[PDB]
């Protein structure tokens, strides 16, 4: 289904649209984690690096 | 002082009634107003914008003013008709498909020569659909040849604005007989990229009732002829407002042109609840920077978006990432030098093209913007 | 055997949202409420592959609440034991006792009464509270009295937080705090001191954290617990339940504060350092580096010790180590009580909690000493409420809320008796 | 420094910190959550 | 080049200060020496 | 289910309350067309404090208007987020009151006064738990000041169990607009130190201070000044709106700050303020915001803090902070000044942590302080006030429209002793 | 960790602080722009002793450039390495006091100096633990003696317990630039005896006659003058920048050098100098330094130090050396020239040994001499200032101003004290 009934809101199920959103966010973050793990080899054979938070 | 006036019809987001603003634009302070047509009250004081290029403005152009994009159906002045009649000169500029393969240097050499590009699809056109088309010409034998050639390639057809418009691209064009205009003129466009007399890379219309008719045979109010979209193994590529306002759009399709086959594409200035949801997946990473000012800048003009495809069909879509290199112009400058992002992508939210990032997500986002935007 | 942990205001249930952690983590249950009999204290296994724990979360302000109610375990408390109120209490104690408490505590008595009828072999109760805030006070202490009208015989574990003497993040704290004492003295069993100050300095000497949050604290706070209750939850050489701290360490019907002290609090490249064995985690266990209130134990003299080992801890060692304690002349006791310690041995060591801080040990001390340490602290509490109170400051506030200035002067009067019966019995 | 825990930094490089305290310190993976079992904490006494 | 009459004679924002995390000057190198990373590292 | 309505008298309250409904729906997210386009699910959680959905996600701000000249109106439907507002909300008089408190307080006020009484008490009803009302006015106008005081007065009357906030700006002898400045302002603060709470005095003059050595601005428009004031009210309201570390309501700041019962005037500041030019330079750490915090140039008043003696302070922090390092700097800064800070009070300084920083910015700050130096302005105010009334100046306009000599009086004796009063705690 | 703060004042402090801000961060390896670009690691432990890490390796230095006429400012940001200053840092005055000493300490102090001492305020605080100040200034014009003396002063009343270096240039009647030279100096003098910790004494007429001899350069600009001092500062500074074999910080050298508290006007060499022609012609070997170090024609004072004798003298080598040739190199030079020692002090030679040379160079060294001889430099000034003073020239333009005629007396009467002491130490 593409929505959530009237019951849905209040058991607190979420509806298909935002399940699929939240799931495709998540893969995607997945993603860029193994890019920026790529990206950081990438610059150390070079001899930079990326910036890290603190 | 003075003052440009035109009539725009904005339809809203949640209570389908259109209607009209009038507006109200002063090009010494760059400065907008708007004050509803009907109520006989304003809407929007004597505020700052700045946004707007007073070029870009036009007659059935489509400009966002504070998170609203109303068109702007007609001017209401006389003195704004003058002042207009100038720059409103529209011509419809169709590519043949001899040239299809190498159209991102003709629409480099369009924009960069001077013009603005309004309206840009590429289609594939059916036999019945040539025959909609070229429906003055449906005595002359040679034009009932010319069809099935026409009815054959990939056909691009893009709509210019410009003053002078329909006389600059029949200059533009060179005569033709494209050996004679070899012979003649080498900078002309149909002398540079151009077969047979038979055979003309660039159709431009000769009358501006004709191209007024064609350019609504092509994208009329609910017209959207020869749609040719493959969803299997293909990725979606957005260049961004940047690139349409600077001209480099000649330079990045080239270049994609160059490794990959293009197939379908248009300019589609979203509303921002169409680029709200296009975006939502990337406000979970920190690369991409902040959701909405991303948002902001993708709604804050138009956008062409194109269809890539491979030459060897299996899967572009890490191909093509290989291509665009990282997310972040400045790590594609120092590490990825031959990335496009990197040749031309300004800065971290300002970067030049944006694409799919996901095999699963390549076919979605493709369908989704060359059936579901469209069709609304 | 079976108890239940009630947790009231802005801090308690942030301590429990680390404790419950703890115990899911350490008894294999997943946050979503099933596993891939020593559990039993603690969760209710509702029908099938599900655990629901034996606790109340109750606030009045509702931000802290649906935060968890929409954080990591909202699938293991479903919403229904989750009591929010609508409007804070809002470091008040007349607001906290009188005006939100009398719609608030009848359904959190009528909850947790079908939680002690699910329940079968009920021990005690154990609640989360600091006591300077206006929800944790007021409606808590108003709590805990209708529950020992409920049932009265029953043993009541207070695990409060104290105001630190210097770090303090309120202003009215010292009338939260008297008026907060004033019931905690007739009314719980056992009531644990534990300041913020002392943990700052142990997260910032031995851990090493220069930027501690929230987080850490009510981490190691939750080992602390979690080190309590293990000799109830698992098999040891010696376990001690909760009716023990009710003998051992309560000599008298009033004298019941208890200074918390935890070793080895040690991270992850120290633990390589140091050579970890039986006789420095119990030296360690009394220094004043490392005890979670911020008192001077070298200034008081200790009543009654309690020591609980967890992890391999065979009880030779620890015999010769208490013994080479009470012959030190370092530290002092009481002439009342020649068997000053308790020792308890239990055999699963601390777990850890990734992302944490703290490595994975062999062995553990969670030591609960009773002192006159205490009486100072509250002594020291008493004089900066009688400054702000010689000058009538912020009294309109709970009068106008309907209390009086009777009780500012019986809860004075009752404080100054504590400090008398505890400087008495230090003779 | 620890290269896993370079690694780690790498990977929290990512993340935007735009939830609150509470999420981003006690999320746990599926994985972080190990099966009850007799570790050799104290058990190698009962079990000769 | 100024006419008499139609020339106007005489002598001719806070958000961009207050939220500069927008603003795409002002940002971080985000590519640094990789001794430096390494000291930062271990000691901040 | 905290519920905040907001109220906006006179011209300058107005425009406040626009760019304060601006930076507020900035911070949620939502276009100014009325729909919600933000990113994190912390703010769709907390938007009923401020706003109500009507038809699908269209949510209008729970704000009155409140004027008596037209040209006030366009001016707030000028900017975008102005068509964001409520229609019906903006009742509106006609002729106008013109810098006479007399007029905005028994003429104008007798027929307007019973229209704002009845839709704000169809707001009041619209929401379920009401946790107080915030209105932004002036002290120097006449429909500003004068008729928000009876609006006071007459809230204060129906609900006397909700907490009350007062956004106003007073009158500084250097930034100076009208001559009867002191006629209106010791009349607000007469009824105003019976009817609210507690009062946020604010002043332009040192908001051009501000602008020009901390923000090294060029020009700085009315716009700045109200942005400038936005971000403060943001920055006290962010804890209702935002979970944090140590939560602290709007009753809770009060009962923290307010001693007693008529020593309810604070002095505001905003942290951090960097120029566009040294921004780049300065680091981002709490001991960073906390001495910009302290900075005597950087409070919002006419008033010299080391002038006199703190009696209370509070600091609402935004960000993701160490809680260590926030209340370390606060005790050092508590054991350093030592005589700055009342003696008879331990711990001054109450204090508050989210994790929600503002848009754009990595971690921010707001003071709160209710110093004794506020004696001072009221001073140079009933000063004026007096010299002016030894001659009895611009007095029949306004004894002349229903008002007596004795009320002017009794305004010289609640300032009077109102400042003695802070003196004798000082 | 051990902190030092700069401060620079006058024309010429600026212009020697640009050329000491350009080759420490050439040491420590960062950028014109601000950032990290070097190779080793040793230079990043220990920079927080001259800089402040922003944000992104963004490091400022800790810098307070301070004057009252914007052409030196100009002239700082014109330059390279002059975009890495916080600009909250160019405190800066408009009116200029131009040589004249009660300008620069009486009236255009009483407006400059609250504001320079709130920025040196909050840049003390903003690190742990100070090691000292550090001054460069001159004795010659106006604001930079006069503001940056009284700066001395409110500055030790503050910290008194905090080390102090004040570089400071001398007038000489070879090298005269203007006409009141012995009316400020005698007073700065005279301030600084009671003041300052220790000084460092300079002058242009020692250096012109380095450049002409032993450089043998064509044109001595100020650019080649401000980089010997700078090279200066850089060597006695560099033991706590960078480990060694044996460390000396700042109080260590103080209590090495001076044996009474009013004794402590330090002469300065350095080590090697030599001309480009000759540059590579030459050998590197601690002798080699020796010879150029102790010879009296490498000095940067125009003081004889043959026409006195040392009390005590100290050399901070930096470079690959061993310690037994640095000591006996010691030994034999206060064996040979025996009387050109004390007698009632024993090893009156302090040395020390830092493993990291300067850039460019294998192997360096530094000398500081608490002598005797500079008591012909302050008799030579001394004498001057009674001649003008004698017949009262130029008075009133001091005298105008608030100074009065017994502070010259006062000044007169220590610097003559101060000079009989050293010639009854001789
Ligand atoms: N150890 C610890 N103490 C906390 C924590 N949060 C708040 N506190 C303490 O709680 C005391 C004030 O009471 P709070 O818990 O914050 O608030 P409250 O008890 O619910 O009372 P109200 O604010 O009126 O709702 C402060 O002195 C804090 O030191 C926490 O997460 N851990
Ligand atoms: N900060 C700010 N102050 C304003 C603005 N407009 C007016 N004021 C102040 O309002 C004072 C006069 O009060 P006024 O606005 O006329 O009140 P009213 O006549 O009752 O609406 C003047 O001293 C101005 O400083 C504004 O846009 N921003
Ligand atoms: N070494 C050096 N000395 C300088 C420089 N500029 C000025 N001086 C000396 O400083 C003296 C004048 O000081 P001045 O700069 O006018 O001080 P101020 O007016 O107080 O700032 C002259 O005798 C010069 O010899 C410089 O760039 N380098
Ligand atoms: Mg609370």
């Amino acid at each position: 289904t593409l929505a959530g009934t009237s019951s849905d809101r209040d058991a607190g199920i979420k509806s298909g649209v935002q399940t699929v959103k939240a799931a495709r966010q998540a893969r995607l973050r997945e993603l860029f984690e193994r890019e920026a793990l790529m990206y950081e080899k990438e610059l150390n054979a070079r001899g930079l690096s990326l910036v890290k938070p603190r | 002082n003075l003052r440009y006036c035109f009539i725009s019809e904005w339809l809203d987001p949640a209570s389908g009634i259109l209607w009209k603003y009038q507006l109200f634009y002063y090009p010494e302070s760059k400065e907008v107003e708007m004050v509803d047509i009907k109520n006989r009250r304003h809407f929007l004081k004597r505020t700052k914008y700045e946004e707007l290029k007073p070029s870009l403005l036009f007659l059935g152009s489509v400009v966002t003013v504070f998170s609203r994009q109303l068109k702007l159906t007609e001017y209401g002045d006389e003195f704004t008709r003058n002042r207009m009649e100038s720059q409103s000169e529209r011509t419809l500029a169709m590519i043949k498909p001899d040239a299809y393969k190498n159209m991102g240097k003709i629409i480099n050499a369009i924009c960069q020569s001077g013009f603005l590009i309004s309206k840009l699809r590429i289609g594939k056109l059916s036999k019945e659909e040539a025959g909609e088309f070229y429906a003055v010409h449906a005595g002359k034998p040679f034009v009932d040849r010319l069809t099935d050639f026409m009815s054959s390639g990939r056909v691009v057809a893009m709509e210019l604005v410009a003053p002078g418009a329909i006389r600059k691209w029949r200059e533009l064009i060179g005569p033709t007989d494209s050996n004679q205009a070899r012979a003649e003129a080498p900078g002309s466009l149909r002398a540079q990229f151009g077969t047979d007399k038979t055979f003309n890379a660039c159709h431009g219309s000769d009358a501006p009732d004709t191209a007024a008719e064609e350019c609504n045979f092509w994208f009329g109010p609910g017209r959207y002829p020869g749609k040719c979209d493959l969803a299997a193994g293909t990725t979606l590529c957005l260049v961004k407002p940047h690139l349409v306002a600077d001209g480099a759009a000649g330079l990045v399709i080239d270049l994609i042109q160059e490794s990959f086959e293009v197939t379908a594409g248009g300019l589609y200035n979203l509303d921002r609840n169409a680029a709200a949801e296009f975006l939502e997946v990337y406000k979970g990473v920190l690369p991409a920077g902040d959701f909405n000012s991303m948002v902001e800048q993708l709604t804050s003009g138009a956008c062409i978006a194109l269809e890539v495809a491979d030459r060897d069909g299996a899967d572009a879509v890490e191909p093509f990432r290989q291509l665009a290199g990282p997310l972040d112009p400045e790590l594609g400058r120092v590490l990825r030098p031959a990335s496009l992002r990197a040749r031309f992508g300004l800065d971290a939210v300002r970067n030049g093209v944006h694409c799919t990032d996901l095999p699963e997500d390549g076919v979605l986002e493709v369908n989704y913007f060359f059936t579901i935007l469209p069709t609304a | 055997r079976e108890v239940i942990s009630i947790h009231i205001g802005q801090a308690g249930i942030q301590v429990g949202n680390a404790c419950w952690e703890l115990y899911c983590l350490e008894h294999g249950i997943q946050p979503d409420g099933q596993m891939p009999d020593a559990f039993n204290t603690f969760f209710s296994e509702t029908g099938a592959g599900k655990h629901v724990p034996r606790c109340i979360f109750l606030d009045l302000e509702p931000t802290v609440v649906d935060e968890v109610r929409t954080g990591t375990y909202r699938q293991l408390f479903h919403p229904e034991q989750l009591i929010s109120g609508k409007e804070d209490a809002a470091n008040n104690f007349a607001r906290g006792h009188y005006t939100i408490g009398k719609e608030i505590v009848d359904l959190a008595l009528d909850r947790i009464r079908k939680l002690a009828d699910n329940c079968t072999g009920l021990q005690g109760f154990l609640v989360f509270n600091a006591v300077g805030g206006g929800t944790g006070s007021g409606l808590g202490s108003l709590l805990l009295e209708r529950l020992s009208v409920d049932y009265g015989k029953k043993s009541k574990l207070g695990f409060t937080v104290y105001p630190s003497p210097q770090v303090s993040t309120a202003v009215v704290e010292p009338y939260n705090s008297v008026l907060s004492t004033h019931s905690l003295l007739e009314h719980t069993d056992v009531a644990v001191m534990l300041d913020n100050e002392a943990i700052y300095d142990i997260c910032r000497r031995s851990l090493d954290i220069e930027r501690p949050t929230y987080t850490n604290l009510n981490r190691l706070i939750a080992q602390v617990i979690s080190s309590l209750t293990a000799s109830l939850r698992f098999d040891g050489a010696l376990n001690v339940d909760i009716t023990e701290f009710q003998t051992n360490l309560v000599p008298y019907p009033r004298i019941h504060f208890m200074l918390s002290s935890y070793a080895p609090i040690i991270s992850a490249e120290k633990a390589y350092h140091e050579q970890l064995s039986v006789a420095e985690i119990t030296n360690a266990a009394f220094e004043p580096a490392s005890m979670m209130v911020k008192c001077d134990p070298r200034h008081g003299k200790y009543m009654a010790c309690c020591l609980m080992y967890r992890g391999d801890v065979v009880p030779k060692d620890v015999n010769a180590s208490v013994a080479t304690i009470k012959t030190k002349r370092t530290i002092q006791f009481v002439d009342w009580c020649p068997t000053g310690f308790k020792c308890g041995i239990n055999y699963q060591p601390p777990t850890v909690v990734p992302g944490g801080d703290l490595a994975k040990v062999q062995r553990a001390v969670c030591m609960i000493s009773n002192s006159t340490a205490i009486g100072e602290i509250f002594s020291r509490l008493d004089h900066k409420f009688d400054l702000m109170y010689a000058k009538r400051a912020f009294v309109h506030w709970y009068v106008g809320e309907g209390m009086e200035e009777g009780e500012f002067s019986e809860a004075r009067e009752d404080l100054a008796a504590l400090e008398k019966d505890f400087e008495e019995v230090g003779a | 420094a620890a290269s896993a825990e370079v690694e780690k930094l790498t990977v929290k490089s990512v993340d935007p910190r735009k939830t609150s305290q509470y999420a981003d310190d006690y999320h746990k993976k599926p994985a972080d959550t190990k099966a009850f079992s007799k570790t050799g904490g104290g058990y190698w006494i009962s079990q000769r | 080049g100024i006419d008499p009459a139609q020339h106007r004679f005489g002598a001719v924002g806070v958000r961009k200060a207050l939220q500069p995390g927008l603003d795409p000057s002002l940002q971080a190198p985000k590519v640094l020496p990789k001794l430096h990373e390494d000291f930062k590292a271990t000691a901040t | 289910m905290r519920e905040i309505v907001h109220i906006q008298g006179g011209q300058c309250g107005n425009q406040i309350g626009a760019k304060f409904w601006e930076v507020v729906s900035d911070e949620h997210g939502i276009d100014p067309t009325g729909t919600y386009h933000g990113d994190s699910d912390l703010q769709l959680e907390r938007i009923n404090v401020y706003f109500n959905e009507a038809t699908g996600g269209r949510y209008v701000p729970r704000a009155i208007l409140m004027d008596l000249e037209p040209g006030t109106m366009d001016s707030v439907r000028s900017g975008p987020y102005g068509q964001i507002f409520r229609p019906d909300n903006f009742v509106f008089g006609q002729t106008g009151a013109g810098n006479n408190w007399a007029k905005g307080h028994y003429t104008e006020g007798a027929e307007l006064i019973d229209s704002v009484l009845d839709v704000v008490r169809k707001e009041a009803e619209s929401c379920d738990c009401l946790q107080g009302f915030q209105v932004c006015h002036s002290l120097g106008g006449g429909t500003g000041s004068g008729m928000g005081t009876l609006l006071i007065s007459k809230i204060r009357e129906e609900y006397p169990d909700r907490m009350m906030l007062t956004f106003s700006v007073v009158p500084s002898p250097k930034v100076s607009d009208t001559v009867v400045e002191p006629y209106n302002a010791t009349l607000s603060v007469h009824q105003l130190v019976e009817n609210a709470d507690e009062c946020m005095v604010l002043d332009n003059e040192a908001l051009y201070d501000i602008c020009f050595r901390t923000l090294k601005l060029t020009t700085p428009t009315f716009g700045d000044l109200n942005h400038l004031i936005s971000a403060v009210m943001s920055g006290i309201t962010c804890c209702l709106r935002f979970p944090g570390q140590l939560n602290a309501d709007l009753r809770k700041l009060a009962v923290n700050l307010i001693p007693f019962p008529r020593l309810h005037f604070f002095m505001v500041g905003f942290t951090p303020l960097t120029s566009r030019g040294s921004q780049q330079y300065r680091a981002l750490t709490v001991p960073e915001l906390t001495q910009q915090m302290w900075d005597a140039k950087n409070m919002m008043c006419a008033a010299d803090p080391r002038h006199g003696r703190y009696l209370t302070a509070s600091a609402l922090f935004r960000g993701r902070m160490s809680t260590k390092e926030v209340d370390e700097q606060m005790l050092n800064v508590q054991n350093k000044n030592s005589s700055y800070f009342v003696e008879w009070i331990p711990n001054n300084v109450k204090s508050s942590v989210c994790d929600i920083p503002p848009k754009g910015l990595k971690m921010s700050a707001t003071f709160i302080g209710n110093s004794t130096a506020i004696q001072e302005m009221f001073k140079r105010v009933s000063e004026q006030f007096t010299a002016m009334f030894r001659r009895k100046a611009f007095l029949h306009w306004y004894t002349g429209e229903g008002m007596d000599e004795m009320e002017f009086t009794e305004a010289e004796s609640n300032m009077n002793d109102l400042v003695s009063e802070y003196q004798q705690y000082q």
